[PDB]
């Protein structure tokens, strides 16, 4: 998911 | 100090860091969509390396990447296919030429990518620094729906303008319209980027993990 | 440091393009506006009265755009097949850019070359339809640019003389004609606005928005054909075929 | 075809 790959 | 606020060296570093039996199908569309999925994982790590991207609010990054991901990947695979004769080089190392794209039914949009993008990029000899800057311009799109403080995104895009132009005037002094000719590739990029999205959605009538979510 | 004047070769290209735009597109500064009351309040599918007038005005400005194109240096020296391809591919871009120049933000209206001033509702009912809010939002984005006649004509010339058009027989020759227009615009925009150099890349990027809007225009003539009582005017058919 | 456009460009 896009939201998880950004920490 | 236009390069002090948006350094083209760190943009080039963002581009460089992103560079038994045969168990791979042969339908070109599935090969093209598969390579697009694993480059979406690549693009996320690319965007966070672009200066000031991860300094934006988290959702602003989500909207900006979900807004230009198609343009962002079309750009760097077309520039990847500069030396390819009448074809493109997918990120999986596989090639797709005109007839294999014609027989797949996508030759129309394929010939436009070949003539309006890679042929334009090759005959002008666009280097990776200029490609990364054009992608950073596509990423910092203030027009994307739902952005909080779009002027903050418009300011970052304008910073790439000044640093990209400073780069063009510095390393290409005999080409004054170089910065403009680079920007004039974005009209062809936006148009094919949306024509690629209608091709994509019309194909959901093979699946990939990140690509299917980017089409939600 | 920069010279307050322009290169003589560049100044007469700008003068040529400014004269071509003014002679083929009168400014809102010298137009006696007149309004109508056909479909002034509620949005309807298609006001036939407004469509006939709007289609006629669009035919007239296409003629003016061609007359504007023939005055651009070198346009008449390219093959007529290329001139037809360039005009066909950029006609909606020029028309939309032109009518957006005549947008009065106080009254939310736009004025045509004959002076006809329609509000957003009448603009919708004349034929724009689903394009109305996009076009009005584009005309709004044009106001902070403060483009004069030279810059509007130059940007029009840049949209028309574009080398990445399909079916072009001599695309590199078209690219060469576009190069001085890009150079003329860059030095002209930044000398009139020496404080904000970003106005030049900001102005070129609206071509990207313009070509995205004109793509929806081609998707409106397909549905306008099914709603108008007769056929499209012949010149509109020849440009958008 | 394009006979109106052709009339404009030959002038
Ligand atoms: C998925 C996809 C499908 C298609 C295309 C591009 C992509 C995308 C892509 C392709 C390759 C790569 C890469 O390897 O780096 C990254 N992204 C997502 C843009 C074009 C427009 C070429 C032709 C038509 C079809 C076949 C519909
Ligand atoms: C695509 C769509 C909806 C259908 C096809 C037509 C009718 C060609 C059209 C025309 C315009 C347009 O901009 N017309 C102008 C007419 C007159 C002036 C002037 O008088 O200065 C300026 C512009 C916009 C959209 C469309």
């Amino acid at each position: 998911i896009l939201h998880r790959l950004l920490q | 100090s236009a390069n002090e606020d948006m350094p083209v060296e760190k943009i080039l570093e963002a581009e460089l860091a992103v560079e038994l039996n045969p168990s791979s199908p042969n339908d070109p569309v599935t090969n093209i969509c598969q390579a697009a999925d694993k480059q979406l994982f690549t693009l996320v790590e690319w965007a966070k390396r672009i200066p000031h991207f991860s300094e934006l609010p988290l959702d602003d990054q989500v909207i900006l990447l979900r807004a230009g991901w198609n343009e962002l990947l079309i750009a760097s695979f077309s520039h990847r296919s500069i030396a390819v004769k009448d074809g493109i080089l997918l990120a999986t190392g596989l090639h797709v030429h005109r007839n294999s794209a014609h027989s797949a039914g996508v030759g129309a949009i394929f010939d436009r990518v070949l003539t309006e993008l890679v042929s334009k990029m090759r005959d002008m000899q666009m280097d990776k620094t200029e490609l990364g800057c054009l992608r950073a311009i596509v990423l910092f799109n203030p027009d994307s729906k739902g952005l909080s403080n779009p002027a903050e995104v418009e300011a970052l895009r304008e910073k790439v303008y000044a640093s990209l132009e400073a780069y063009c005037k510095h390393k290409y002094p005999e080409q004054p319209g170089r910065f403009a000719k680079l920007l004039l590739r974005l009209p062809a990029l936006r148009s094919i980027g949306l024509k690629c999205l209608e091709h994509l959605f019309f194909f959901k009538l093979p699946i990939d993990t990140f690509l299917m979510e980017m089409l939600e | 440091h920069e010279s307050y004047t322009l290169t003589p070769e560049v100044g007469e290209l700008i003068e040529k393009v400014r004269k071509a735009h003014q002679e083929t597109f009168p400014a809102l500064c010298q137009l006696g506006k007149y309004t109508t009351n056909n479909s002034s309040e509620q949005r309807v599918s298609l006001d036939i009265d407004l469509w006939d007038k709007f289609s006629e005005l669009s035919t007239k400005c296409i003629i003016k755009t061609v007359e504007f194109a023939k005055q651009l240096p070198g346009f008449t020296t390219l093959t007529i097949a290329d001139q037809i391809t360039l005009l066909k591919a950029a006609c909606l871009d020029i028309l939309i850019l032109r009518i957006c120049t005549r947008y009065t933000p106080e009254q939310d209206t736009m004025t045509f070359s004959d002076g006809l001033t329609l509000n957003r509702t009448q603009m919708h009912n004349a034929g724009f339809g689903p394009l109305t809010d996009l076009v009005f939002a584009f005309a709004n984005q044009l106001l902070p640019l403060e483009m004069d006649d030279a810059e509007t004509g130059l940007l029009s010339a840049i949209c028309l003389i574009c080398g990445d058009r399909q079916d072009l027989e001599q695309p590199d020759r078209v690219d060469m004609l576009q190069e001085p227009l890009l150079e003329a615009l860059k030095v002209y925009v930044r000398k009139r606005r020496p404080s904000r150099p970003h106005m030049f890349p900001k102005m070129l990027m609206k071509i990207t928005d313009l070509r995205s809007i004109s793509a929806k225009g081609a998707e409106r003539v397909i549905t306008l054909k099914m709603e108008i009582p007769g056929s499209m005017p012949p010149l509109i058919q020849e440009m958008l075929e």
